[PDB]
């Protein structure tokens, strides 16, 4: 039942010859070419060759390596779910929300905006800054 | 052979297009008052 | 006051805030300098194919590795202890006046000469005048003369407060029992906004301070106006 | 009377080590889960009581 | 002796997928929804 | 027909101490930027106000707005 | 950490039915509360 | 049967998972909590009306993330999941006491819910200030229930202490000594050491104010005598090593993920990096008057402490850069965990940078109190712990469980905490610059859009945890086993499969003769 | 030194009772050093992996060195290019013709 | 006197445990275990009751990660790492 | 069977009592000193005497008349009491 007890394949190039094969039941054919490949090395054609590879070891790094749409799908469904965030916003905006203060209004923000431009609020660089007191006009 | 050679570029264009234009109504379309910065083309007026 | 779209912070008014500024543009220019390394290290760090999983030495890089924090770390002390060297300078008392955080608003007393006390609260949104700031204006706003060392005396009555002008930069905290001394001088007319800096209740939010830069003839004229 | 009483405790019989003495340790068992759990809804309830405004 | 394996050496059964569902979404429902019913209950109380 | 000897050994060490001092060049240019950008721009703005400031005057020309609690 | 299949691989609406039912399931009792907050601001 | 295997349990794989699940409760509470802060804090004006129900919902903000998720997942069910199965002990060698700590944390939790169905309400926020919390301004009875709260989080933590020095000492095996193992032995021992050398100022602290409240003495009213600096100087002496305790654990375990997923074998600097841990835990108690530089302390002390605060400044540089030596030249697979450690380490550099520039004193004396300082921690421990929590949750998952985790949801939640969490805090950044104090409920309109950009922020942590509740729905039901796991050789917790059975390590390991 | 460092290596290589858990053992230790291995010690391994035949580890610690060629790919054409006369007298050929090096 | 001794007082797991100790034998890992030899002809051997056993080797003097393996009974398993052998032997009753 | 020389500490309801008893014993100091009540406050001491008492009686129970106790065990008691002093 348990497994952790016999050694696990696990095919990454930190480790590259991992200690166990990949498939370890072996056929007739499949012990034939085993032992032709324990015999002289000149009778080895490129489908066996091929095939041997991938019935001791599962995949070989310029195969497995590859960059995927992993990353295409995981921002696909992160800003996806931000568009549904951004409707929780409108559902909570129509239907929780109440009124703005009356302190927002064009001509009351007016007040205010002469307010502090006549008190010089932070005049280095924040806001007076970029507003001119002789021709009465922003810079 | 996966989910993400064909599902994936259309999962990420039907998103794209769901955010940007939720988005684009959540920023101009309901009208919340953001309290912009009212330098360069917001004008005052006198008070007492 | 505080704009909106506020990238920075407040600008300086008092000389020591633009020294404070200026320490602060210091270690930010400092912490955008080892953002940038570690920002740059983990960018072209997690972007190399290469591996090295072997036993690399480790007694090799205490000396530099301990000394360059160090030595970054002093140097931004340094002007740290200096900053506090001018907070605990000597100061030439020309003014002083005490204030006391009341159950939810506060108090002002000149007792130099006629002993003038009076109460500071909010005026609220429905009562504002046409013009005003929303949750900032006051009908008794504390009012201070032009460049003068003047020493708030601040205590509390029956929960602690703080003082708190960010204009000036100021926040001390007034522990009920206990007055605490926070010096201020300024060089600019006009009104300044702050609040209280600790919780105290169900009207936090709604108690301000606004401070008035006045000539001191005129500051002594409106002495002489209240009583 | 230290042997006696450990050859009556290891039986080796599987009953936890709690049950040991038969019945009065089962008595007093179960009247401390009778008397706990009876304070702690009395507690729940009491805070509940006290949740309510009169 | 008590008997082991995955999943079921957790506290709710993990049998069938839409009990599991049901149990889950009920539990954090009253998780999620305790302290609006708090917040709730004060606002009643002022 | 041949090719020449590359590098086998200390690739990763060379590539990165040239990596490092790419990081400490590119450190000390974001704070110059900084800098150049907003940090001595506070002390000149400070300075073209308080060379020429007048705190009384300006006092007057905020006082005709007649807002002052203390001057009416 | 190699893993095998998925012992019961949730068809294509078993998924919708548990992310709809997460979602409801948390933003139905916050608006409900929310909801009733106008004649719960009215004291009584 | 059920009432034998989980209420009087013994092991400490089921109290982990009981605290995990307790976890889950609070953290879901605590973040409906900071959404009813955010909602009321969303528009100009009052939500909620009355904001004495925003001080009691922001102190059952702070309690709650503060005592009841952080200690159960990051000290308690981590530590008692992975202590033994790492160091090769059988069990606790103190379990009663374990089953002590996690049991009376609901009583805790009841205790807190009903000091806010008390009508007054325990509006103090997370300290918990005299007189604001004294006899006249909070003259009812939800303090009261906050500070036995309090006292049970407290012996909880106590206990459990207690319980994690024992089996860190008592469980190793005797040939290796405490330097020849990884980091989870010196991490949870230093956080117990914390724990046990500051706890009991908390409990003085709650006990003499409790005190002060009920039987009348006058430790803390000046009226008769008593000072709040007493209590202010005591309770910090707890909070700042409470922090360590809040940040360390995390230190070890990100150090676990990032030498696991770099693929390094050993992490790199170990000896440096034990250092540094035992060097935070042995300077954190003096540090603790950062938080006293405004309030008339003298400036011999002032200075002393922000010297203290470079000081302790220096190894957490010292672990930034042993993390990043660790990361250095490795086969660098792309897990979810990973991403969740190169974000902890980023923003808990800024967080705590930020933190630096808070501990420049007068900086301090500006930005006390200050949404500058939220923007510090929230950083710092809402965030970067909880990174941790979540790189260790979906890390040891099939350890919890038996069953994997989603990589896909997974990778495409923390870009969801990234972008939400940035466009959260950041902001608050902005804001502590603009310069508001803290526990506000309504603002000046000059922050309308940092304050509105927050909270859509905060709506998109609240989908991410919508997204927790779904991946653990939908991990429940594929139910998919693994079939191997890498580097089982030098991680003795991947050994006995996922998950570990019942009796693990009945025979104990065997070890070099040397 | 690099000298006594190749030097050991391909003894360890050349020991006449090698076998694959052990050269294993030693090519990981191999690949978790910083370096690309010398032409001589793939040739050692080369010798090794024929004495025990092992056409598949062979090849893939020639891809081995191939990914560890890094970000340029001229140090695995000099590595085949030594190794020529080797792989001809084995018999064995490299993934890049024999159907790997692609997908 | 009056004060009883430990071979009439202490008992279980107690009498196990002492009169190993006074026979010199550690059955339980009271002690780290002893007879260090990682040679072909001389593995490192550990007693057992069970086909299946944790080691964890400090395979290099003063190190940091405890290399933990599986024992089997069966033939002599090595250190992936430094090479110290390792044997199970079934008579710890 | 076991083969470290750990006591294998068997499932116990003791945790339970003795958490609702300090839950019941804080909830009666609160009770007290805000609604003046007695009987929550005897029934709270009372329990938490009693959950001591056999919970010690147990603790004697596996620690003499079982022998439980490794010296191992032992040294690591004498940590835990040096630890809570
Ligand atoms: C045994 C055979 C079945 C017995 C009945 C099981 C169902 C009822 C029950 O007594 O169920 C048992 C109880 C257990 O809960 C408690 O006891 C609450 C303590 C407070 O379940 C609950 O109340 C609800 C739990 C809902 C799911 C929570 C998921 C948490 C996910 C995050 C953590 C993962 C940790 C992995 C590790
Ligand atoms: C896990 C939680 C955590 C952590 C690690 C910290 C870490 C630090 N904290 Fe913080 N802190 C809190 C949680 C935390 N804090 C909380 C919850 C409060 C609020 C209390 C209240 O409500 O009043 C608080 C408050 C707080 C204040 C109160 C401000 C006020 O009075 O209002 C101050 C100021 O001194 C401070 C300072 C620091 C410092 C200097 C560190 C340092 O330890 C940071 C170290 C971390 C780093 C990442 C260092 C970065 C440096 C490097 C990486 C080296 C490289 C740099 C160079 C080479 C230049 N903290
Ligand atoms: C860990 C502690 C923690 C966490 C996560 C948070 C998270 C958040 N906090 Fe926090 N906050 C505090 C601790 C925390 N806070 C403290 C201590 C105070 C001071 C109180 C005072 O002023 O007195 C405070 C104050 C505070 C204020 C007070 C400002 C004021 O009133 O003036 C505000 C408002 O913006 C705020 C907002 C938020 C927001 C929007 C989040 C969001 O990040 C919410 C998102 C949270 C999560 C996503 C939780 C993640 C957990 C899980 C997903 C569960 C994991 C469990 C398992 C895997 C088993 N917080
Ligand atoms: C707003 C920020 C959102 C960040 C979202 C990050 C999603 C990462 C998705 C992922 O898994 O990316 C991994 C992928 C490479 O992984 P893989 O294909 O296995 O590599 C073989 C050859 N590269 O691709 C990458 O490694 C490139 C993207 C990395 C993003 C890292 C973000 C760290 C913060
Ligand atoms: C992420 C980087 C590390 C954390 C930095 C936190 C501090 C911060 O961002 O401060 C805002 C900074 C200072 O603002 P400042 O440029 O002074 O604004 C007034 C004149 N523009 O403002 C800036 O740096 C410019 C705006 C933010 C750019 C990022
Ligand atoms: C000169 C003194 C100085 O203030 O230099 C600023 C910076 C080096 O910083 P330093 O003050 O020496 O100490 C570290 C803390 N910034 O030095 C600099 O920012 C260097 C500025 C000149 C070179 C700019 C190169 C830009 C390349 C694009
Ligand atoms: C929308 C909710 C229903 C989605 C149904 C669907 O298309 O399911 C297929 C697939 C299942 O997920 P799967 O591809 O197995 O996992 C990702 C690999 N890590 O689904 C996905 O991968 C997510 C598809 C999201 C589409 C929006
Ligand atoms: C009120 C808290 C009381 C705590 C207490 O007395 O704990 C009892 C505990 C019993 O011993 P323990 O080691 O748990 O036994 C099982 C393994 N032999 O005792 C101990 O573990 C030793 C003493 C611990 C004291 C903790 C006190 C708080
Ligand atoms: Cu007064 Cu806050
Ligand atoms: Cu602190
Ligand atoms: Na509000």
């Amino acid at each position: 039942s348990e497994d952790y007890a016999f050694p696990t394949y696990a095919d990454r190039r930190d480790y590259p010859l991992p200690d166990v094969a990949h498939v370890t039941m072996l056929s007739a054919s499949q012990k034939a070419l085993k032992e032709k490949e324990k015999a002289d090395w000149s009778s080895l054609s490129r489908d066996e060759k091929v095939q041997l590879y991938r019935i001791q070891f599962n995949e070989s790094f310029a195969e497995m390596n590859r960059g995927t749409n992993e990353w295409k799908t995981v921002v696909g469904m992160a800003m996806f779910f931000i568009g549904f965030t951004a409707l929780v916003l409108i559902w909570e905006k129509s239907y929780v929300y109440g009124p703005i203060p009356h302190t927002f209004d064009r001509d009351w923000v007016a007040m205010q905006t002469k307010r502090m431009l006549d008190m010089k609020a932070n005049p280095i660089q924040g806001f007076s800054a970029k507003w001119d007191y002789d021709k009465n006009e922003w810079k | 052979p996966s989910f993400h050679d064909k599902y994936g570029n259309a999962i990420l264009a039907g998103g794209a297009i769901f955010c940007v234009s939720t988005w684009t109504y959540t920023a101009t379309q309901i009208g919340i008052e953001w309290n912009m910065s009212p330098v360069g083309r917001v004008t005052p007026k006198e008070w007492r | 006051m505080a704009y909106p779209f506020q990238l920075g912070l407040q600008d300086a008014t008092s000389p020591i805030m633009e020294e404070l500024m200026n320490f602060h543009d210091h270690t930010l220019m400092i912490v955008f300098l080892i953002s940038s390394l570690v920002l740059y290290i983990i960018s072209l760090m997690l972007t190399t194919k290469l591996t090295h999983t072997s036993t690399m030495d480790a007694q090799e890089v205490e000396t530099i590795w301990t000394i360059l924090p160090a030595v970054i770390l002093i140097m931004i002390a340094l002007p740290s202890l200096r900053i506090l060297y001018m907070m605990d300078e000597i100061n030439n008392p020309v003014l002083t006046v005490k204030t006391m955080g009341h159950q939810w608003y506060w108090s002002y007393e000149y007792t130099d000469y006629e002993d003038l006390c009076f109460d500071s609260y909010m005026i609220p949104t429905n009562d504002l005048k046409p013009g005003e700031l929303r949750l900032l204006e006051v009908d008794n706003r504390v009012v201070l003369p032009m460049e003068l060392p003047i020493r708030m005396l601040i205590s509390s009555e029956d929960v602690l407060h703080s003082w708190a002008v960010p204009s000036l930069g100021l926040k001390t905290d007034a522990i009920p029992g206990r007055l605490n001394q926070a010096t201020v001088t300024s060089n600019r007319p006009g009104l300044f906004y702050g609040q209280c800096s600790e919780i105290c209740g169900s009207n936090h939010s709604f108690m301000p301070i606004v401070l008035e830069m006045v000539p001191l003839k005129y500051f002594e004229n409106w002495s002489a106006s209240m009583i | 009377k230290v042997p006696e009483l450990q050859k009556f405790f290891q039986k080796a019989d599987g009953v936890p080590i709690h049950l040991k003495r038969g019945l009065p340790d089962q008595m007093l068992y179960r009247t401390t889960m009778a008397l706990t759990l009876g304070g702690t809804i009395y507690c729940l309830i009491a805070l509940y009581m006290a949740s309510q405004p009169r | 002796h008590y008997e082991e394996g995955p999943g079921k050496n957790l506290p709710f059964s993990v049998e069938n997928k839409w009990r599991l569902l049901a149990m889950m979404t009920v539990y954090f429902g009253s998780g999620f929804a305790a302290p609006f019913f708090i917040v709730r209950h004060q606002l009643l109380k002022k | 027909a041949l090719l020449p000897k590359p590098q086998m050994r200390g690739l990763l060490a060379k590539r990165l101490r040239v990596h490092i001092a790419g990081a400490f060049i590119v450190a000390l240019g974001v704070a110059a930027a900084y800098k150049f950008g907003v940090a001595e721009p506070r002390k000149k703005a400070y300075a073209e106000f308080y060379r020429n400031y007048d705190s009384m005057k300006d006092f007057e020309e905020m006082r005709k707005a007649g807002i002052f609690q203390s001057a009416k | 950490v190699h893993s095998k299949p998925a012992r019961e691989q949730l068809g294509v609406l078993d998924i919708t039915i548990g992310l709809t039912s997460c979602f409801v399931c948390c933003l139905l009792p916050a608006g409900w509360v929310l909801s009733h907050l106008e004649s719960y601001k009215k004291r009584e | 049967m059920f009432i034998n295997r989980w209420l009087f349990s013994t092991n400490h794989k089921d109290i982990g998972t009981l605290y995990l699940l307790f976890g889950a409760w609070a953290g879901m509470v605590g973040t409906a909590l900071s959404i009813l802060i955010r909602a009321e804090l969303g528009q100009p004006g009052a939500l909620l009306g009355d904001d004495q129900i925003y001080n009691v919902i922001v102190t059952a903000h702070a309690f709650v993330m503060i005592f009841f998720m952080v200690m159960p997942m990051m000290i308690g069910g981590f530590g008692n999941w992975l202590v033994p199965l790492m160091i090769g002990a059988p069990d606790m060698a103190f379990p009663r006491m374990n089953n002590m700590s996690f049991w009376l944390l609901p009583p805790s939790f009841l205790l807190l819910l009903a000091s806010s169905m008390v009508e007054a309400g325990a509006g103090t926020g997370w300290t918990v200030y005299p007189p604001l919390a004294g006899n006249l301004a909070h003259a009812g009875a939800s303090v009261d229930l906050t500070i036995f709260s309090l006292h049970l989080a407290g012996v909880s933590s106590i206990l459990g202490a207690i319980n994690f020095i024992t089996t860190i000492i008592n469980m190793k095996p005797p040939a290796m000594t405490q330097y020849q193992t990884p980091l989870f032995v010196w991490s949870v021992l230093i956080t117990a050491v914390l724990l046990l050398l500051s706890l009991p100022v908390l409990a003085a602290g709650i006990t003499m104010l409790l005190t002060d409240r009920n039987l009348n003495t006058t430790f803390f009213d000046p009226a008769g005598g008593g000072d709040p600096i007493l209590y202010q100087h005591l309770f910090w002496f707890f909070g700042h090593p409470e922090v360590y305790i809040l940040i360390l654990p995390g230190f070890g375990i990100i150090s676990h993920v990032v030498t696991y997923y770099s693929g390094k074998k050993e992490p790199f600097g170990y000896m440096g990096m034990v250092w540094a841990m035992m060097s935070i835990g042995f300077l954190g108690f003096i540090v603790w008057a950062h938080h006293m530089f405004t309030v008339g302390l003298d400036v011999d002390t002032r200075a002393y402490f922000t010297s203290a605060t470079m000081i302790i400044a220096i190894p957490t540089g010292v672990k930034v850069f042993s993390w990043l030596a660790t990361l250095h030249g490795g086969n660098i697979k792309w897990s979810p965990a990973m991403l969740w450690a190169l974000g902890f380490i980023f923003l808990f550099t800024v967080g705590g940078l930020t933190g630096i520039v808070l501990s420049n004193s007068s900086l301090d004396i500006v930005l006390h109190d200050t949404y500058y300082v939220v923007a510090h921690f929230h950083y710092v421990l809402s965030m970067g712990a909880v990174f941790a929590i979540m790189a260790g949750f979906v890390h040891w998952f099939p350890l919890f469980s038996g069953f994997t985790l989603d990589d896909t949801w997974a990778k495409a939640h923390f870009a969801i905490m990234f972008v939400g969490v940035n466009m959260t805090f950041f902001p608050q950044h902005f804001l502590g610059l603009s310069g508001m104090p803290r526990r506000y409920s309504d603002y000046p309109d000059a922050y309308t859009t940092w304050n509105t950009v927050s909270s859509m922020g905060s709506f998109i942590s609240l989908t991410a945890v919508l997204i927790m509740i779904f991946m653990i729905w939908e991990a429940f039901a594929s139910k998919r086993e693994v079939m191997s796991v890498s580097y089982a050789s030098t991680n003795l917790e991947w050994l006995h499969g996922c998950p570990p059975p019942y009796h693990t390590f009945e025979e104990p390991t065997y070890v070099k003769v040397k | 030194t690099d000298e006594e460092f190749d030097a050991r290596w391909v003894t360890y290589f050349n020991k006449p009772d090698i076998d694959a858990w052990e050269l294993r053992k030693g090519m990981n230790t191999l690949v978790g050093y910083d370096l690309v291995p010398e032409p001589k010690i793939i040739d050692a391994a080369l010798r090794a992996c024929r004495r025990l035949n092992d056409f598949a580890s062979a090849v893939r610690i020639l891809e081995v060195v191939k990914d560890k060629a890094g970000p340029h790919k001229e140090i695995y054409p000099y590595v085949i290019q030594e190794l020529r006369p080797t792989l001809n007298e084995l018999g064995i050929s490299t993934p890049e013709e024999l159907g790997l090096d692609k997908v | 006197g009056g004060v009883p001794t430990d071979e009439e007082q202490a008992t279980g797991l107690e009498r196990e445990i002492m009169i190993a100790a006074q026979k010199g034998l550690d059955p339980y890992n009271m002690l780290p275990p002893k007879a260090a030899s990682g040679t072909k002809e001389d593995p490192n051997l550990v007693p057992s009751i069970s086909n299946k056993r944790i080691v964890g080797c400090i395979c290099e003097e003063d190190n940091c990660t405890v290399i933990w393996f599986w024992l089997h009974k069966g033939e002599s398993q090595r250190c992936p790492n430094c090479g110290t052998h390792y044997k199970l032997v079934p008579h710890q009753m | 069977h076991q083969t470290h020389a750990y006591h294998m500490v068997n499932p116990s309801p003791w945790p339970l009592t003795g958490a609702f008893s300090a839950l019941l014993l804080t909830s009666g100091l609160v009770m007290w000193f805000h609604y003046n009540s007695i009987t929550l406050l005897t029934l709270g001491l009372l329990t938490n005497i009693l959950t001591m008492y056999q919970w010690w009686r147990d603790v004697i129970r596996e620690g003499t008349y079982q022998g439980h106790h490794t010296p191992i065990v032992q040294k690591g008691l004498r940590y835990g009491m040096i630890l809570f002093i």
